[PDB]
C-alpha cells in the first residue's frame, strides 16, 4: 500500500515478507534503471524521495524485515547483492538512505548473537563497502566521525578496521587529521588507528606528527600492545628521521616500570626488535651511535647493555666496534657494576639464549689492561656461571682454566 | 554535613544521645545492612583519649583480632565522626575476610522458580542436588551419547546473579549471563560448546577405543594430548585441535634411534598424502604404514617395558622412553634415572642439552636429550 | 617464496589464517606490490585448496574474497593480466565455483562487447586504453 | 603555624624515612609501621615535611608497592590524607594522559584502598575547571578495573551523584554503567533526575545506556522526563532514542 512498496513492486522484487530472501525479477541494472526513471519521470518529484524514504524507515522498524532487506537477494533466472546495496547505487536517495542508517544503529549495541549468531552492527557497516558511487561522501565521513566519536569499544574496534572499504581516493587528509584528533585524546585504541593509518593514501608528514604524538604517549600507555606499537615505529622509520626518534625513544624506555606482570610482552619486545634490527642493518649502527654519543649521561640505564649484548649476538661486523665503545665508557667510568647487578638481576631470561656472546666477550675483556675492564670481565663470568645452565657453567670454568693456563 | 549535628546522623543516623549533655550516646551501627547494637559514654569533655565503649558481645567477638587497633584508634582519633567513620571501613573488612558465615535464600524467588526450571531442563538431565540446595551437577549428551557432566553455585537468589559453573572439557567456558538467561539458556550454551568440539570426541573415542593409548590413562574430556603405543618400547604421542581434530595434530615419537628413524622417514613422505577427510586412526595406519598392536598385550606385564635404572614403570608418572641404540640389549631406560646416572659417570660429556654416555648393561654410546 | 612455503600451508591451519589476514591488509596497501602480491597470494590459495569450522564460512569466505578480486578488477591492466592467468588454474582445482567465476569474467566481457548483429566493430576498443595528459595505457587486455 | 606537634619517635625517624623515600628513586621496613602512631592531621604535616608531591613516578610506585604490603590496614582518614599528597599535584598537572605508572600504582592503591582513595582523587579533579580529557581517561580505566568490586562500584556511583554534572561527569559514568551496576530506587531517582537537564552527546550516549539496560529499572514519570530531555534536535540518535522510549512504553 506504501508508495515505497508499490515502486519496489513495479519495479520487479519480490518483497519477501523477511524469512527467506526476496527474490529478484530483473538484472540488478535493469531494476535500478527501472525505478530511477520511473520517479524521475513521477510528479510530486522531490517529495516523493522523503515519501520514499519515510515508508522504508516505517517498514524497516520490524527487525526481520530489515534482517531480510540487509541480507542478499535471490534469482529466478543464482546468488546476488542486497537490496540495500541496490538502493544505495542510487544517489538521490543516498544521502537520505545514510542519515535513515546511522541514528536506528545504536539500538543495536547491547543486542548480541540472538538467533543466527550474525551480528547486526558488522552486517549494517558491510552494507557500506566497495560504494562504486558515493555523493555524500564528505558528509558520510563527518557522520562516521560522530560515530567514531561516541562508539563503544569493539564497535569501534570493528568499524575503524573497516574504514578502508568503505572509503575512496579523495578525502581521507581530513579523516587522518580527525584521527589524529582522536588520537591525542585517547591512547587505548593506537593500533587500530596505526593499522588503518597503514592503510590509507596519506602524506608522511602528517605520519611523523602522530609518531611525535605517540613517542610523548609512550610510557603512557598499557603493557601488551607496546610492543605492535613499537613494532608500527620501527616499520615507520627512515634512512635520516632513525637517529633522532632513536634518541627519543632511548630516552623513554626505562624497563623497570614495566612491573606473570611483564615478563611475557617485555620478552616478546625483545623479540620484535631482534626481528627489526635482524631484518634491516643500520637500525644498530644508528643505535649504537646513540648509546655511544650518549656521553655526558653518567644517569646510563639498563635498556643500553641489553640492546648491547643483543648487538653482539647478532650481526657481527661491528664486534670490534662494540669492545672499542664498552671498553672507552668504563674507562670513563660511565659503565659500572651495579648497573650488571640489577641488569642479570632481572633481564637475564633475555641473554639465557645468548650467553654464548656474554663469554666471547669477556674473553676479549680479560685481556686488556686497566683493572676495571678486567673486574668487568670477571663479573660476566661470575654471573654466567652463577644464573645460567650446566652447560653455561662448564664453558665459564673452561674458559677460565684457558685464561689461567695460557695467559 | 561539616557539622556533627548532622554528620553524625548522616553516618550514623543509627546512633544516637540519650543524655541531657550529648555524652551518653547509644544505639546501632550499620555493617552489611546488620545493625549491630552500641553503647558510647564519653568524658563530661568530648576527647576521645578516655571514651567508655561497650557492645554486643556478638561485636565483641566479631572485633577479637583488633580490640588494640580500638585502643590505638580511640585515642588517636581527632574526632568521633572520623573514627566512627574508619571503625564502620574496620568492621567491613573484618566481614569481608570472614565472608564464610553468610548464606539465606528467599523461598518464593528461589524454591519456587528453580524446580519449573528443572521441569523445564529434564528431571533425567537432573544428576545431583545439594542437601543445601548450594550444588546442582546436571548431565549433557554428545550426539555420539558421551556424558559431559557440569556443576552449579547457587546464591540465595539465583537468577539475580550468575551461578559458579564448573565444567570438566579443556577450553575456558563462557555461560553469557542475563537474568533472562535460565537453566536451559546456560544448557543451550553448554550444548552449543560441545558442538563446537563434538568432531573431537568422535576422533577421540575412536582412538580410546582402537589402539594401545598410553599415558592420558582413563583419558577425561578435558585431555587433548593423547599418548599411544606401537611395535614394542615405542611410543608416539599426539596433541589435537578440538576446531580441526582431522586435521594434522603435532606429533612425535619416543624410542630408540634406530626404530623412530624410519618411522619419521615415512612420516615425512607420506604426511602428503594426509587425508583429513578420513578418520585420525585410519590416517595414520597408511600415513606410517602400519597396524597398531591394537591393545595388543595392553597393561600386562612380560618385563620388556620396563625402566632396568629404577626397574619400574610410571616412575612419577614418567615413562620408559630413552632406549639402547643397540638390537642386543634394547633395554629402555626413563629420563631421570638415566640423566642422574651419567650424571656422575667420568665419560659423559655434556654438550648444550645433551649427556653421552655409555648405556648401563651393553657400554655402548647412548645420548640423552633434557 | 609462496609456492615453496605451500606444503606447510597445506598441513598447517593457524598459518593460513594469519596469513589470510596479512594479505587483506595488504591489499589496501598504498604501493602497488603489496595489491599485486596479495593477489597472487590469494589466487595460490585458492588454487591449492578447496577448504581454506564450518564448510559454509569456507565458501562465503571465498566468496568474499572473490568479490574483492571482482572489485580489484578494477584496478590497472597487469592486475587483471594476473588474475586470467590464475583463474584458468583456479577452476582446474575448484570447479564448484564456476558461475561466481564465469559471471565475473562475462560481466567485464560485455563491458566491452556490444550485443548487436551488423554493427561491425563488435567490441569498444577506445574503452580499453586510458589517456590523463596525453600519457597512454592499456586497461583490462581482452 | 598551627604547632602541630608530631610524635617524638616520628620527628626522630624523620631521617630514616627520608633516606630510604631518597633510596626508593633507584620489602617493607617498621618506618612504615610507624605511621600507626599518627592522628591524620600528623601524618597531613608528615607528607608536606616528606615531598611527597616532589617524588617521581617510579619511586610513587614502589612506595605504593609497599604501602599495599602494609600489614595492619591503614586508617581512612590518615589514607586520605596520603593520596592527596601522593597524586592529587600530578594529577591536576596533567596536560596529557598519565604514564603507565601512575596509571597502574593508581590502580593497585585504588584496587586495596578503593573508597579512600577515589573519596581523594574523584571529587576535586572534576570540581576543578579544565579538567582535561587525560583525567576523565584515567577515571575511565579506574572505573574499568576489574579490582574495583561490585560495592565500590555502588560507592563509586553514590559519591558521584552529589556533584555538578558535566561532560566529564557523564563520560565517566557512561563507562560506570557498562558494568551493569545495581541502583536503588531512590539512587536511580536521583539519576533520572539529574539526567532530565543537555545538548550534550556523551550525554546522549548515557541516556541511551541507561534506557537500554536500566530499562528494568524505568518507569512512565522517568520515561516522561526522559521525553522532556529527548525533544532535542541538537542531540543526535534522535531517531534511536525515540525507538528505545517507544520500546520502554
Ligand atoms: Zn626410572
Ligand atoms: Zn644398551
Amino acid at each position: 500500500d506504501s508508495i515505497f512498496v508499490k515502486l519496489l513492486k513495479i519495479s520487479g522484487i519480490i518483497l519477501k515478507t523477511g524469512e527467506s530472501q526476496n527474490q529478484l525479477a530483473v538484472d540488478q541494472i535493469a531494476f535500478q534503471k527501472k525505478l530511477f526513471q520511473t520517479l524521475r519521470r513521477h510528479p510530486s518529484y522531490p517529495k516523493i524521495i522523503e515519501e520514499f524514504v519515510s515508508g522504508l524507515e516505517s517498514y524497516i522498524e520490524d527487525e526481520d524485515s530489515f534482517r531480510n532487506c540487509l541480507l542478499s537477494c535471490e534469482r529466478l533466472q543464482s546468488y546476488s547483492k542486497s537490496l540495500i546495496k541496490l538502493l544505495l547505487g542510487i544517489d538521490i536517495l543516498q544521502p537520505a538512505i545514510i542519515k535513515t542508517l546511522f541514528e536506528k544503529l545504536p539500538e543495536y549495541f547491547f543486542e548480541n548473537k540472538n538467533s543466527d549468531e550474525i551480528n547486526i552492527p558488522r552486517l549494517i557497516v558491510s552494507q557500506l563497502k566497495w560504494l562504486d558511487r558515493v555523493v555524500d561522501g564528505k558528509d558520510l565521513t563527518t557522520k562516521i566521525m560522530q560515530l567514531i566519536s561516541i562508539a563503544p569499544e569493539n564497535l569501534q574496534h570493528d568499524i575503524i578496521t573497516s574504514l578502508p572499504e568503505i572509503l575512496g581516493d579523495s578525502q581521507h587528509a581530513d579523516v587522518g587529521k580527525e584521527l589524529s584528533d582522536l588520537l591525542i585524546e585517547n591512547t587505548s585504541l593506537t593500533v587500530p588507528i596505526l593499522d588503518v593509518l597503514s592503510s590509507l593514501r596519506l602524506d608522511p608528514n602528517f605520519l611523523l606528527k602522530v609518531r611525535q604524538l605517540v613517542m610523548d604517549k609512550l610510557s603512557s600507555i598499557r603493557l601488551e600492545d607496546l610492543p605492535v606499537i613499537i613494532k608500527f615505529i620501527l616499520h615507520s622509520v627512515t634512512a635520516m628521521d632513525t637517529l633522532e626518534v632513536i634518541s627519543e625513544l632511548r630516552e623513554k624506555l626505562d624497563l623497570q616500570h614495566c612491573v606473570s606482570s611483564g615478563q611475557s610482552c617485555i620478552i616478546l619486545l625483545f623479540d620484535v626488535i631482534k626481528s627489526a634490527i635482524r631484518y634491516e642493518k643500520t637500525i644498530s649502527e644508528a643505535w649504537i651511535k646513540a648509546i655511544e654519543n650518549t656521553a655526558s649521561v653518567s644517569e646510563h640505564k639498563v635498556f643500553d647493555l641489553v640492546m648491547l649484548f643483543i648487538i653482539y649476538s647478532t650481526n657481527t661486523q661491528t664486534k670490534k666496534y662494540i669492545d672499542r665503545v664498552l671498553r672507552n665508557k668504563i674507562r670513563s667510568g660511565c659503565i659500572q657494576e651495579q648497573l650488571l647487578q640489577s641488569t642479570f638481576s632481572v633481564h637475564y631470561l633475555v641473554l639465557k639464549d645468548m650467553c654464548s656472546s656474554i663469554l666471547s666477550l669477556a674473553q676479549s675483556l680479560l685481556h686488556s689492561l686497566d683493572q676495571s675492564i678486567i673486574s668487568f670481565g670477571s663479573l660476566l663470568y661470575k654471573y654466567a656461571f652463577k644464573f645460567f645452565d650446566t652447560y653455561c657453567q662448564q664453558e665459564v670454568v673452561g674458559a677460565l682454566v684457558t685464561h689461567i693456563c695460557s695467559g | 554535613m561539616a557539622v556533627t549535628e548532622a554528620s553524625l546522623l548522616r553516618q550514623c543516623p543509627l546512633l544516637l544521645p540519650q543524655n541531657r549533655s550529648k555524652t551518653v550516646y547509644e544505639g546501632f551501627i550499620s555493617a552489611q545492612g546488620r545493625d549491630f547494637h552500641l553503647r558510647i559514654v564519653l568524658p563530661e569533655d568530648l576527647q576521645l583519649k578516655n571514651a567508655r565503649l561497650l557492645c554486643s558481645w556478638q561485636l565483641r567477638t566479631i572485633l577479637s583480632g583488633y580490640h588494640r587497633i580500638v585502643q590505638q584508634r580511640m585515642q588517636h582519633s581527632p574526632d568521633l565522626m572520623s573514627f566512627m567513620m574508619e571503625l564502620k571501613m574496620l568492621l567491613e573488612v573484618a566481614l569481608k575476610n570472614r565472608q564464610e558465615l553468610y548464606a539465606l535464600p528467599p523461598p518464593p524467588q528461589f524454591y519456587s522458580s528453580l524446580i519449573e526450571e528443572i521441569g523445564t531442563l529434564g528431571w533425567d538431565k537432573l544428576v545431583y542436588a545439594d542437601t543445601c540446595f548450594s550444588t546442582i551437577k546436571l548431565k549433557a549428551e554428545d550426539a555420539s551419547g558421551r556424558e559431559h557432566l557440569i556443576t552449579l553455585k547457587l546464591k540465595a537468589k539465583y537468577p539475580a546473579e550468575s551461578p559458579d559453573y564448573f565444567v570438566d572439557f579443556p577450553v575456558p567456558f563462557c555461560a553469557s549471563w542475563t537474568p533472562q538467561s535460565s537453566l536451559i539458556s546456560i544448557y543451550s550454551q553448554f550444548l552449543a560448546a560441545i558442538e563446537s568440539l563434538k568432531a573431537f570426541w568422535d576422533v577421540m573415542d575412536e582412538i580410546d577405543e582402537k589402539t594401545w593409548v598410553l599415558e592420558p590413562e582413563k583419558p577425561p574430556r578435558s585431555a587433548t594430548a593423547r599418548r599411544i603405543a606401537l611395535g614394542n618400547n615405542v611410543s608416539i604421542n599426539i596433541e589435537v585441535d578440538p576446531r580441526h581434530p582431522t586435521m594434522l595434530p603435532e606429533c612425535f615419537f619416543l624410542g630408540a634411534d634406530h626404530v623412530v628413524k624410519p618411522l619419521g622417514i615415512k612420516l615425512s613422505r607420506n604426511i602428503h598424502l594426509w587425508d583429513p577427510e578420513n578418520s585420525v586412526l585410519q590416517n595414520l595406519k597408511d600415513v606410517l604404514e602400519i597396524d597398531f598392536p591394537a591393545r595388543a598385550i595392553l597393561e600386562k606385564s612380560d618385563f620388556t617395558m620396563d625402566c632396568g635404572i629404577c626397574y619400574a614403570y610410571q616412575l612419577d608418572g614418567t615413562i620408559p622412553d630413552q632406549v639402547c641404540d643397540n638390537s642386543q640389549c634394547g633395554q629402555p631406560f626413563h629420563q631421570i634415572c638415566l640423566y642422574e646416572w651419567l650424571r656422575g659417570l667420568l665419560t659423559s660429556r655434556q654438550s648444550f642439552n645433551i649427556i653421552f654416555g655409555e648405556c648401563p648393561y651393553c657400554s655402548k654410546p647412548i645420548t640423552l636429550k633434557m | 617464496l609462496l609456492k615453496a612455503v605451500q606444503p606447510l600451508l597445506k598441513v598447517s591451519m593457524s598459518m593460513r589464517d594469519c596469513l589470510i589476514l596479512v594479505l587483506r591488509k595488504a591489499m589496501f596497501a598504498n604501493q602497488l606490490d603489496a595489491r599485486k602480491s596479495a593477489v597472487a597470494g590469494f589466487l595460490l590459495l585458492l588454487k591449492n585448496f578447496k577448504v581454506l569450522y564450518n564448510s559454509v564460512a569456507n565458501e562465503t569466505f571465498c566468496l568474499e574474497i572473490m568479490d574483492s578480486l571482482r572489485r580489484c578488477l578494477s584496478q590497472q591492466a597487469d592486475v587483471r593480466l594476473m588474475l586470467y592467468e590464475g583463474f584458468y588454474d583456479v577452476l582446474r582445482r575448484n570447479s564448484q565455483l564456476a558461475n561466481s567465476v564465469m559471471q565475473t569474467l562475462l560481466s567485464q566481457l560485455k563491458q566491452f562487447y556490444e550485443p548487436k548483429p551488423d554493427l561491425l566493430p563488435p567490441l569498444k576498443l577506445e574503452a580499453c586504453i586510458l589517456t590523463q595528459g596525453d600519457k597512454i595505457s592499456l586497461q583490462e587486455p581482452l | 603555624a598551627e604547632s602541630l606537634e608530631l610524635p617524638k619517635a616520628i620527628q626522630d625517624q624523620l631521617p630514616r624515612l627520608q633516606q630510604l623515600l631518597k633510596t626508593l628513586e633507584e620489602a617493607p621496613p617498621v618506618e612504615l609501621q610507624l605511621l600507626h602512631e599518627c592522628s591524620p592531621s600528623q601524618m597531613d604535616l608528615l607528607c608536606a615535611q616528606l615531598q611527597l608531591p616532589q617524588l617521581s613516578d617510579l619511586g610513587l610506585l614502589r612506595l605504593c608497592t609497599w604501602l599495599l604490603a602494609l600489614s595492619p590496614d591503614l586508617s581512612l582518614s590518615n589514607a586520605t590524607v596520603l593520596t592527596r599528597s601522593l597524586f592529587l599535584g600530578r594529577i591536576l598537572s596533567l596536560t596529557s594522559s598519565a604514564s603507565r605508572l601512575l596509571t597502574t600504582a593508581l590502580t593497585s592503591f585504588c584496587a586495596k584502598y578503593t573508597y579512600p582513595v577515589c573519596s581523594a582523587l574523584l571529587d576535586p579533579v572534576l570540581q576543578a575547571p579544565g579538567t582535561g580529557p587525560a583525567q576523565t581517561e584515567l577515571l575511565c580505566c579506574l572505573v574499568k578495573m576489574e579490582s574495583l568490586e561490585p560495592d565500590a562500584q555502588v560507592l563509586m556511583l553514590g559519591q558521584i551523584l552529589e556533584l555538578p554534572w558535566k561532560e566529564e561527569t557523564f563520560l565517566v559514568l557512561q563507562s560506570l554503567l557498562e558494568r551493569q551496576v545495581e541502583m536503588t530506587p531512590e539512587k536511580f531517582s536521583v539519576l533520572m533526575e539529574k539526567l532530565c537537564k543537555t545538548t550534550s552527546m556523551a550525554y546522549a550516549k548515557l541516556m541511551l545506556t541507561v534506557m537500554t539496560k536500566y530499562q528494568a529499572n524505568i518507569t512512565e514519570t522517568q520515561r516522561l522526563g526522559l521525553a522532556m530531555a529527548l525533544e532535542p534536535n541538537t542531540t543526535f540518535l534522535r531517531k534511536s532514542l525515540k525507538a528505545a522510549l517507544k520500546h520502554l512504553g
